[PDB]
C-alpha cells in the first residue's frame, strides 16, 4: 500500500516542483 | 457533501495567495519601481 | 437492536433519504465517527473503526428502573464487493485489536451490510473492522472508482420495541389536564417499581417523577423527566478502490512533467546567455 | 514518515537532476 | 536576467503612460523569455495537478435521483455556500435573491467606486482593503457556515 | 434641393422603425417558442401517478394503505403530495421554506421537514421551523377507482385566509 | 521554392512575429499574474473532456445516469476523463477566485480597464452557470436536489418570476425537460457566450496592456 | 471531516514555500 | 459626461469607424457577389433555430421521433422552427454551390487567395457532413438508413477503414452510439469548426480585399 | 450614384494592385451605401423567402425507424445524389471512396493548376471553362441519374 | 381482388417495408400515377386522382383462357384524419366525375384506407376520390403538417389465389429435362380447355404454347408464353394539412419585409443626394 | 382555398421583389 | 563562452523532444478513449435478440415459425441474421453490395434485394445483381431454449473459399 | 388565372408604393 | 414528379428576370 | 425521397445563375472596366 503514499506524495512534488521552476525560471517570485 | 480535501485546497490556497498578494505590494510600497505609480 | 433492524427493516436499514432505520427507535443523537483510509488496493485487507464516543461515569436507566451501564452496537454498509476479512487473511495485531466482535451480514448477498452489537461499552468505544476488498480483475461488476460507505453508531437503550409499545428509557408527558393526586406506586404483575397517575396513565420506574404534591398540569406537560443518557448518530465516508498501474503510470508522466519543466527552465538559461552576448530583444 | 521521506528526497532527486543538467550542459560548452 | 528599459523619448509611450498604459513595452521580452519557456511550465504543472487529483481522488457516482425522498444532506458546490447560506438564513425570499444579485453587481459597481483615486497598492488604499478583507471575511463565515445546522450559522460553533 | 439632419432623422426614424418592425414580427414566435407549452387543462389539472409513473388505482392503494396512513404519490404536475377511508383533500409535500419534502411523522402527529426543521400538523400547516407558510391544499376527488387532484381554490379550511398558492 | 515565403507572402507571418516580439514583461508582473491564464488552461481542460463526455452522455432521466457509469466502467479511460473534468471544474473558479484577488489587490480594474473587470464579472457568472448546470446531468440525488432546491427561488421575483422559473426548469416543475434546457445551457450556450466574453476579455487586455506598477 | 481539510489546507499554504525555497536555492547555485 | 465618449476612450471606436468608412465596393462586383454572404446568413439561420430545437430535442433511440413530433405538434411554433431549419440548411448548401459558381467564374481563387479557396472547400465539406449528421437525428426510416447505407462505406479502406466506420458510428453497428456521436459532432464539433474556418475565411477575405474586375 | 475613383499615385496602392489587391479602395462607398442600407434587404430577402417555404411546405415527420425494414427508397439529400450514384455504380468500394474523396481534394488542386495565368474572366479561359461546364454537366448527369433505377444511369432515360 | 388484400393481411395493406402487399400476387410492374393538393384547409372536401393506365386495345387472357378486357383496382392510404368524403359535402360536378364507385375502408377506424374496385377499366383509367380532411380545431389527434400519402394501383388479373394456387394468368416453367412428347388437350371435371404435358404436369386454357412438337427441353425452360398484359404500381405523394392564419400572418409579414426594403432604397437614394451635395465618402 | 394560393403568390413576391430592391439599391444589376 | 545555432537547435531538440513526450502521453488516453468499448467476447460472440430486444425462446420460436421460414432476429452485434426442425447455421440479412436488408422470396427461392436487384439462393450466395460476395454465415448453435449465434470460421460450403467476413 | 393576376397586381400595387413613395417624399422635400 | 419540378425551375428561372426588369424600371423612373 | 420543389428549385437557381455569371462576364468582356486585368 506504499505505492498510494507514493501516489499523493507525486501529487505534492509535481506542485512544489511546478512552484520552483516558475521561480527558477522567471528568476525569482 | 461537502469534501474535506477540495475544502482544504481552496482555503488554504485562498489564505497563502492573500498573504502573497500583500506581501507584494508590500515590497513595491518599501521599494518603488520605476513609473511606480 | 441491529437484529431488530433487520427484523423489522429486512431489506436494507437504510431508507431512500440516506437515514439509517435505528433513528425510528433510537431518538436521541449522539456523535459517531468512522475512520476508514482514503483509498485501498484490490484484495486488500484493511482496518475501518467505528468510533461510538459516551460518558462512561455517566450511567443509563436499565429495563427495571435502576442504573446500568450501556452498550454500542452500529451497521456498516461497505460498497459492494466490500465485506468482512476471513480470519486466514487478517494479521495478528488486528486480530488483538478487534476482541471478541460478531460481525454479522445483514442478509444473505448482503456481506458488505455488517451488524455488529450489541457490546460492552466501557471497552468498545471504538469497533475495528477488518474488511476484505475486491478484486475488479475476477468479478464484472466490481470496479475501481470512489464509492460511499454508510455508518450508523448507537448507544443506550432505544425507545421503541419492535410491537411498537415504549421502553422505560422515555420521557412520560401527560394524558389530560387537571390536578395531580396520584403519586403512590406498587404493582401487580411481576415486580419491579410501577407508578400509577391520574388527573388514568401508569408510568414504569427509571424516569425521575419531577412532578409531586398536587400539580395543576395541563394536557401535554412533563411528568418526568428524560433518562436517557445514550443516543443514535450516523455519518458518510469514502473510499477509493484504486489501482496500482494508474498511480504507476501517474508517478511516471509526473517525473516526465518535471524533467520537460526541467528543460524548459534550462532552455530559457541559454537563450537568456545569448541574449546577453547578443543585442536584439 | 514514508511519505515525509519519499517527498524530501525527489525533490532532493529532481534537484539533483536539475543541478546536474546545469552544470552538466555547461561543462557540454551548451549552456 | 534580459531587460529593457521604457524609451522615455518617444512620445507614443509617454502618450500611453499618461493614459495607464504602456506598460508593455519595457521590462522583460515576452517571447521567447515567457510565452514560448515559462507558459508550458505552468500549463504542464496545472494539468499534472488536476490529473494527479483526478487518479488518486476519482469522481463518485452517487445514487440514482428519487423525487419522493429527499437527502439529508443538500448542498451546491463549495463557491456556492455563501449565497445558499444567506439563501437558507433570510426569511424573506426576495431579500435574498435581491442579495443574491447584489454580489455580481456590486462587483461590476467596484471599479466606479474606486475610480476617486488611481492608487494601486493596497497599502496606498486603506479604506478599500479594509472593506475587501471586512467582505472576504465575511464570505468564508457564511461559506463555513453553510455546512453547519442553521442554527448555529451566526456563530460557526464558537462562541 | 438638399435634405437637412432634420429630414436625415426622420427618414431613418421610418426605415428603421419598419425594419425594427420586421425585426420584432421575427422575434415573437422565438419568444413564444421557449416558453414551456401548458401541460393540459382538465378543470385545473386532474389524475394521480405513483413513482412509476402508473396511474393509482384506488381499490388496490387502500389495500396497501391502512387509516391514517400517508402515501407520496405524483399529484399535479409532478408534485409529490400527500394522500391520507379515502379523504377528501390532499397535501403538498413540498415545503414552503425551501422545497424539500417532508416526511410524515405519526408518532409526533406532524409533518417534519429534515432540512431545517420545519413542522406542520395533520392537515399540513406550519407550527415550527423557518417555513413562513403552510403546506398547500389540492381536492382529492375519487372517481372511477382513480385518484383526481385539482386546484384547491376554496378557503383554507387551516388558517381562514385565501390560498397563497391561490 | 521554399513553402514558409508562401505562406508568408499571404499570410503576412512576419508582421505577427515582429508584433509579438515587440512585446515586453515589465518587473512588477509576479507568478500572480499567471491565475487568469491558469484560469484559461482549466477551461480549456473542461473544453477538451467536456467534449470527449459528449460522445458517451445522454441527457435523458432514463439514460443519464447509467451513460455515466458507463463512462466511469466500460468506456477506455472515462474514469480519467470525467475525474479530470470534476477537478479541473473546481479548480477553474478556484484560480478564477484567486485572479480576481490579484487584479483587486493590483488595481488592475481602474481606468481605462473598466469594461475588462466588467467583462470579468460577466464571466464568472457564465463560470458558475457551467458548474451549476453540469452539476445535475448525472441525474443523481445530489445533482437532482440541487435542481430542485434553487430551481425555485426566482419565484420570490414580484411579476416575473414564475416565467423566469418555468423557462429555467423547462415547465413548472423539475423533470425532463429541465435536464434538456441544462444540457443544452451546458454544452451550447454557455461554451459560445464563455467564448466571446473570454474574446472581449482579451482582446481587451492585448489592446491596453497589463496595468502599471504597484 | 477538520483533519482531512486542515491537513490539505497546511500542506496547500507550505509546499508553496518550500518550492519558492526551492527556486530561490537554484537561482543562487546558478548565479543570478 | 456622455457614455459615447466614455465607451469611445476605451474601445476607441472612431478608429472601427474609420477603418469601416474607408473601404470602397468596385463596380465589378455585382448581385452574384452576395451569394457568400447569403450563405452566412442561411447558417445564421441554422445557428439560431438549431440552437432553439436543443431545448427540446432529445438524442436518443427511445425519445429522439417523439421529440421530433413534439417540437412539431405540442411547441409553440416549434412546427415553424424546425421547418425553417429544413429549409434554410437546403438553402445554404444551394447558395453555397451559386457562391462556388461565382467564385471560380470570377477567377478569385487565383493568387494571392488560394487560402481562402481552400479554407472554403473544407467548410463546404464541414457543411455537407452538418447536412449528413442532421438528416438522421429525427431518427425516422428514411434518417436511420441514411446511416446504415453510408456508415459501412470507409470499410473499404484497406488498413484503417474499419477502425474509421466504427469511430463514426460508435461501434460495429448502427445504433444509440452512432445516434450519441451524430448529435455530439451535429451541435459540437461542427458548429466550433465551420466558426474557425469562417473567421479563417472572412479575415483572409478582409485583409485581402475582393479579386480585381473582369 | 457615389462613386470614389482610385488614387494612382498612392504608392500603397500600386503596391497592392500589383499583388491583385487594393480592390477595396476605390468604387462606392461601402459604408453605408452597402452595408447599412442594401445588406438588410438581402439578409430580410433571404430570410423572407426561407420563412415563407417553411410555413407553405412545412418539414414531414416520417415513421419511427425500423432496422428490419428496408424502405423501398433510400436517398440521401439532393446534394449528396452524384456521390451516390457513383458509389452505387461502381463495384469496386475503394475505387468509390476514392473517387468520393478526389472531389474536395481535386477542387483544392484548382487554384494551384489554375495559377498558370492570372486570367480571371472566363472568355479568356477556354480551357478551363470548358472543363467547368463539362464537370458541371456529368454532375447534373450523375445528380438526376442518382434517383433513377441503375440500369437506367448511364443514359437518365434518354437514348 | 383488394377485398383478398384485406382477407389475406387484415392489419394493413402496407408492409414495414413500404411495400403495398397487391405486390405479392399481382407480380407485374404498371405505372401507376396520383393527383392530390399541395396543400388543403381543415374540414375541406378535395379530389385525389388515382391513375392507372393501360392500353384498351389489348386484351387479357380470362380465367377461362379466352380474351377479355381488364378491370381496375385501387387502394388509398390517406392521413391521420382523413376520409371518403360525405356525400352531402360533395359538389354536384364532383359527383359527376366519380362514377359509381364503391369507396370501402380496409377494416374499421380505418377510415383513412380506402380500397376501391374492381371497376371497368376502359371507364375508369382515372378514379376520383372525394376525401374530407380533418379539422386539429376539434380533435387533439389531428395537427396541422405535412403528411404522406401512399398509394397503389392494380389492372388486369391476379397471378395467385388467397389460397395459394397459381392462376391461368401466369407462365408456366417446366417440371424436369428431357423431350416433348405431350401436346394435347381433353379434360375431365369442367368445361374449358386443358393440356396435359409430361417428359406429370397440367397447363390450362390461356398461355400460349411456345412449345411445338418435340422438344428437347430442359428443367426450367419456358414452356408457355406470359399471357399477363396488366401489372401493379405503388407511388407516394404528399399533403399539407395547411392552417389558414399561418399563411394570412405570413402575408402580413411577406408585405412588411417589402416595405422595408422599399424604405431602406429610399433611405439609400436620400444618403446618395447628401453625398453629391456634400463630398465626405 | 384562394389563401393558399395567394400565400405561393406571396414567395414568388417577396422574392422578385427582393432582387428588385437589390437591383434598384445597387443600381443596376 | 557563447553557444552557436547547433547548440540552441540541440537544446531545442531535448526540451521540446522532452516536452512531446507528455503531449504524447497525454494523448493515448484520449485517443484510445473515443476508441468504442469491447461488446463482450464468449467464444466469438453469443445470443440473439428479436426486434423489442428480448431474447429468443427456441421452443416458442418453432411454436410461431413452420418449416422453411425465415425470421430476422437480433443476432451478432445486432445485425439482422435470418433464422431458418432447427437449421445449423444462420444468414446475415445484410447486402454485400451496400448493406440493405435483403428480404427471402420462397416464391423463387431465393433473397431479392430491392435496393439494386441483387439475389441470393437458399443458402444466401449471390446469384445475380450488383452484390459481389456472398451473404455471411453464423453458427447457429441452438442450446438451452436459446439461439446462440457465433461466427462462422470454417470453410464457406457454398463456394469453398475462405469467409470473406473473415 | 387568379395566381397570375394576384402575383401581377402586387408587385403592380408595391411598385406604385415604392413611386409614389419617392416622388412623395420627393415633393414633401424629403429625397 | 416532373411537373412541379419543372414549374419550380420555370419559375425560378424567368422570377428572377421579372424583378430584374422591375429593379431596372424603378431606375428609370428614378432618373439615374 | 426525391422533393421535386426543391429540386426544381436547385436546378433552375443553377442554372439562371450559371447564365448570369457568364452574361456579366461577357459584358466586361466587351468593355472591360478601369484596372481591368
Ligand atoms: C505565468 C507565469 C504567467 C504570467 C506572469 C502571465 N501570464 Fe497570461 N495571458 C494569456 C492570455 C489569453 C492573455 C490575454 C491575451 C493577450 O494578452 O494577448 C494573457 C495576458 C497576460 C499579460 C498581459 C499581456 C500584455 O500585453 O500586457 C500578462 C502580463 C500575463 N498574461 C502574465 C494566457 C496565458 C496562459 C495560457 C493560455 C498562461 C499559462 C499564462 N497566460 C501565464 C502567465
Ligand atoms: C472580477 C474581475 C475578473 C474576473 C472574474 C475575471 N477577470 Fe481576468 N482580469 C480582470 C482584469 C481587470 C484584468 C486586467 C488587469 C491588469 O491589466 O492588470 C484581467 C486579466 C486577465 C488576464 C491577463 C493577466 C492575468 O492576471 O492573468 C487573463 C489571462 C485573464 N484575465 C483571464 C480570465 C479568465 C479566463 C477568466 C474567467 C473565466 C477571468 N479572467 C475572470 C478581471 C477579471
Ligand atoms: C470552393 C470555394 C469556396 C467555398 C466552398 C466557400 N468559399 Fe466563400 N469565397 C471563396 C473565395 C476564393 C472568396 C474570395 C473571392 C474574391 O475575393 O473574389 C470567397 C468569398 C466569400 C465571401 C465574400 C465575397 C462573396 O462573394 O460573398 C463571403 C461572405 C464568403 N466567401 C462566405 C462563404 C461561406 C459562409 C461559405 C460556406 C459556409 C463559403 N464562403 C464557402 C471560396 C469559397
Ligand atoms: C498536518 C501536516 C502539515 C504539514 C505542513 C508542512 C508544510 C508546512
Ligand atoms: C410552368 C409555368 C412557368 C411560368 C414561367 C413564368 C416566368 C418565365
Ligand atoms: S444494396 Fe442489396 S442490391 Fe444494392
Amino acid at each position: 500500500m506504499a505505492i498510494l503514499t507514493l501516489g499523493w506524495v507525486s501529487l505534492l512534488v509535481v506542485f512544489t516542483w511546478s512552484i520552483a521552476m516558475v521561480v527558477w525560471g522567471r528568476n525569482g517570485l | 457533501m461537502v469534501e474535506p480535501l477540495l475544502s482544504g485546497i481552496v482555503l488554504g490556497l485562498i489564505v497563502v495567495t492573500l498573504a502573497g498578494l500583500f506581501y507584494a505590494a508590500y515590497k513595491q510600497y518599501k521599494r518603488p519601481n520605476e513609473l511606480g505609480g | 437492536y441491529p437484529f431488530w433492524a433487520q427484523q423489522t427493516y429486512p431489506e436494507t436499514p437504510r431508507e431512500p433519504t440516506g437515514r439509517i432505520v435505528c433513528a425510528n427507535c433510537h431518538l436521541a443523537a449522539k456523535p459517531t465517527e468512522v475512520e476508514v483510509p482514503q483509498s485501498v488496493l484490490p484484495d486488500t485487507v484493511f482496518k475501518a473503526v467505528v468510533k461510538i464516543p459516551y460518558d462512561t461515569s455517566v450511567q443509563q436507566v436499565g429495563a427495571d428502573g435502576s442504573k446500568v451501564g450501556l452498550n454500542v452496537g452500529a451497521v456498516l454498509m461497505l460498497p459492494e464487493g466490500f465485506k468482512i476479512a476471513p480470519e486466514d487473511r487478517i494479521p495478528e495485531e488486528l486480530k488483538e485489536e478487534i476482541g471478541d466482535v460478531y460481525f454479522q451480514p445483514y442478509g444473505e448477498d448482503k456481506d458488505n451490510i455488517v451488524i455488529v452489537g450489541p457490546l460492552p461499552g466501557e471497552q468498545y468505544q471504538e469497533i475495528v473492522f477488518p474488511v476484505l476488498s475486491p478484486n475488479p480483475a475476477n468479478d464484472k461488476n466490481i470496479h475501481f472508482g470512489k464509492y460511499s460507505v454508510h455508518v450508523g453508531g448507537n448507544r443506550g437503550r432505544g425507545q421503541v420495541y419492535p410491537t411498537g409499545e415504549k421502553s422505560n428509557n422515555n420521557l412520560y408527558s401527560a394524558a389530560a389536564t387537571g390536578t395531580i393526586s396520584k403519586i403512590a406506586k406498587q404493582e401487580g404483575e411481576d415486580g419491579s417499581v410501577k407508578y400509577l397517575v391520574d388527573i388514568s396513565d401508569t408510568i414504569p420506574a427509571g424516569p425521575e417523577l419531577i412532578v409531586s404534591e398536587g400539580q395543576a398540569v395541563t394536557a401535554g406537560d412533563a411528568l418526568t423527566n428524560n433518562p436517557n443518557v445514550g443516543g443514535f448518530g450516523q455519518l458518510d465516508a469514502e473510499i477509493v478502490l484504486q489501482d496500482a498501474n494508474r498511480v504507476g503510470w501517474l508517478i511516471a508522466f509526473v517525473a516526465l512533467v518535471m524533467l520537460a519543466q526541467v528543460m524548459l527552465v534550462l532552455k530559457k538559461k541559454q537563450v537568456e546567455k545569448v541574449q546577453a552576448a547578443e543585442m536584439n530583444f | 514518515m514514508l511519505a515525509i521521506v519519499a517527498y524530501i528526497g525527489f525533490l532532493a532527486l529532481f534537484t539533483g537532476i536539475a543541478a546536474g543538467l546545469l552544470f552538466g550542459l555547461r561543462s557540454a560548452k551548451i549552456l | 536576467a534580459t531587460h529593457k528599459k521604457p524609451d522615455l523619448s518617444d512620445p507614443t509611450l509617454r502618450a500611453k503612460l499618461a493614459k495607464g498604459m504602456g506598460h508593455n513595452y519595457y521590462g522583460e521580452p515576452a517571447w521567447p523569455n515567457d510565452l514560448l519557456y515559462v507558459f508550458p511550465i505552468v500549463i504542464m504543472g496545472s494539468f499534472a495537478c488536476i490529473v494527479a487529483l483526478a487518479v488518486l481522488d476519482p469522481a463518485m457516482t452517487g445514487e440514482p435521483a428519487n423525487p419522493f425522498a429527499t437527502p439529508l444532506e443538500i448542498l451546491p458546490e463549495w463557491y456556492l455556500y455563501p449565497v445558499f447560506q444567506i439563501l437558507r438564513s433570510l426569511p424573506n425570499k426576495l431579500l435574498g435573491v435581491l442579495a443574491m444579485a447584489s454580489v455580481p453587481l456590486g462587483l461590476i459597481l467596484v471599479p466606479f467606486i474606486e475610480n476617486v483615486n488611481k492608487f494601486q497598492n493596497p497599502f496606498r488604499r486603506p479604506v478599500a482593503t479594509t472593506v475587501f478583507l471586512f467582505g472576504t471575511l465575511v464570505t468564508l463565515w457564511l461559506g463555513i457556515g453553510a455546512a453547519l445546522p442553521l442554527d448555529k450559522s451566526l456563530t460557526l460553533g464558537l462562541f | 434641393d438638399v435634405p437637412d439632419m432634420g429630414r436625415r432623422q426622420f427618414m431613418n426614424l421610418l426605415t428603421f422603425g419598419t425594419v425594427t418592425g420586421v425585426a420584432l414580427g421575427a422575434l415573437y414566435p422565438v419568444v413564444n417558442y421557449f416558453i414551456p407549452p401548458a401541460a393540459g387543462g382538465a378543470g385545473g389539472g386532474t389524475t394521480a401517478k405513483d413513482e412509476l409513473g402508473n396511474d393509482v388505482s384506488v381499490s388496490k392503494f387502500l389495500e396497501s394503505h391502512n387509516v391514517g396512513d400517508r402515501t407520496l404519490v405524483q399529484g399535479l404536475k409532478g408534485d409529490p403530495t400527500y394522500i391520507v377511508a379515502i379523504t377528501d383533500y390532499g397535501i403538498n409535500a413540498v415545503c414552503t421554506h425551501l422545497g424539500c419534502v417532508v416526511p410524515w411523522n405519526a408518532a409526533e402527529n406532524k409533518f417534519k421537514c429534515p432540512c431545517h426543521g420545519s413542522q406542520y400538523d395533520a392537515t399540513g400547516k406550519v407550527v415550527r421551523g423557518p417555513a413562513p407558510k403552510s403546506l398547500a391544499l389540492s381536492h382529492a376527488k375519487t372517481e372511477n377507482d382513480k385518484i383526481v387532484l385539482t386546484s384547491w381554490t376554496e378557503t383554507d379550511f387551516r388558517t381562514g385566509e385565501e390560498p397563497w398558492w391561490s | 521554392a521554399n513553402v514558409y515565403d508562401w505562406f508568408e507572402e499571404r499570410l503576412e507571418i512576419q508582421a505577427i512575429a515582429e508584433d509579438v516580439t515587440s512585446k515586453y514583461v515589465p518587473p512588477h508582473v509576479n507568478i500572480f499574474y499567471c491565475l487568469g491564464g491558469i484560469t484559461l488552461v482549466c477551461f480549456l481542460i473542461q473544453f477538451a473532456t467536456g467534449f470527449a463526455m459528449t460522445f458517451y452522455y445522454k441527457p435523458t432521466v432514463a439514460e443519464a445516469y447509467s451513460s455515466v457509469q458507463y463512462i466511469m466502467n466500460e468506456v477506455n479511460f472515462g474514469w480519467l476523463i470525467r475525474s479530470i473534468h470534476r477537478w479541473s471544474a473546481s479548480m477553474m473558479v478556484l484560480m478564477m477566485i484567486l485572479h480576481v484577488f490579484r487584479v483587486y489587490l493590483t488595481g488592475g480594474f481602474k481606468k481605462p480597464r473598466e469594461l475588462t473587470w466588467v467583462s470579468g464579472v460577466i464571466l464568472a457568472v457564465i463560470t458558475v452557470s457551467f458548474g451549476v448546470t453540469g452539476y445535475s446531468l448525472p441525474w443523481d440525488q445530489v445533482g437532482y436536489w440541487a435542481v430542485k432546491i434553487v430551481s425555485g427561488v426566482p419565484e420570490a421575483i414580484p411579476v416575473v418570476g414564475v416565467l423566469i422559473s418555468d423557462l429555467l426548469r423547462g415547465g413548472s416543475s423539475v423533470g425532463q425537460a429541465t435536464l434538456t434546457r441544462y444540457y443544452s445551457a451546458h454544452t451550447f450556450v454557455l461554451p459560445w457566450l464563455i467564448a466571446v466574453f473570454m474574446l472581449f476579455h482579451f482582446l481587451m487586455i492585448r489592446k491596453q496592456g497589463i496595468s502599471g506598477p504597484l | 471531516m477538520s483533519g482531512e481539510l486542515l491537513n490539505a489546507a497546511l500542506l496547500s499554504f507550505g509546499l508553496i514555500f518550500v518550492g519558492w525555497a526551492l527556486g530561490a536555492l537554484l537561482l543562487k547555485i546558478q548565479g543570478a
